[PDB]
């Protein structure tokens, strides 16, 4: 957590949604299910 | 749609360019020409004034 | 007097290229996935696709 409170750096998964832009399965939208970018828990 | 698929990666070194590659490794490249620009030339004179 | 670290380090600027291929997470995800290319080339490893 102290970690947490000083870095510059700030995880936001949507850059892999923004890369995507996605919408039988398709590899692009399975990577997405499979990283699940909502999730924000990065302990 | 102004340049959008532009910016989804680095701004900074941009290239545009295309090529497709048969199965032998025989890879045929298109690279544009980057014509003029106005705007580009009006701002950089309005810069030096 | 020294604080040892499994990744090589390097000095602090800001302005390094996104497209850096000289320190070793950069490299590592970028052999990944040329390695990733490779065995999905062809159609063998995958069939029944």
């Amino acid at each position: 957590v102290l970690l947490q409170r000083i870095s510059p750096l700030q995880i936001d998964p949507t850059i892999i949604s923004n890369t995507m832009s996605t919408v039988t399965l398709s590899p692009a939208s399975s990577i997405l299910g499979k990283l699940r970018p909502s999730n924000s828990d990065f302990s | 749609m102004l340049l959008e698929p532009l910016l989804s990666g680095d701004p900074r070194m941009t290239q545009l360019a295309i090529q497709y590659q048969q199965y032998n490794g025989r890879t045929f490249n298109v690279i544009p020409e980057m014509p003029g620009s106005v705007i580009a030339d009006c701002v950089q004179l309005t810069a030096e004034v | 007097e020294v604080l040892l670290l499994p990744i090589d380090h390097q000095p602090a600027n800001v302005t390094t290229p996104t497209l850096d291929f000289t320190n070793e997470l950069t490299n590592w995800r970028a052999r990944v996935c040329e390695l990733m290319k490779n065995l999905v080339d062809n159609q063998r490893y995958q069939p029944g696709w």
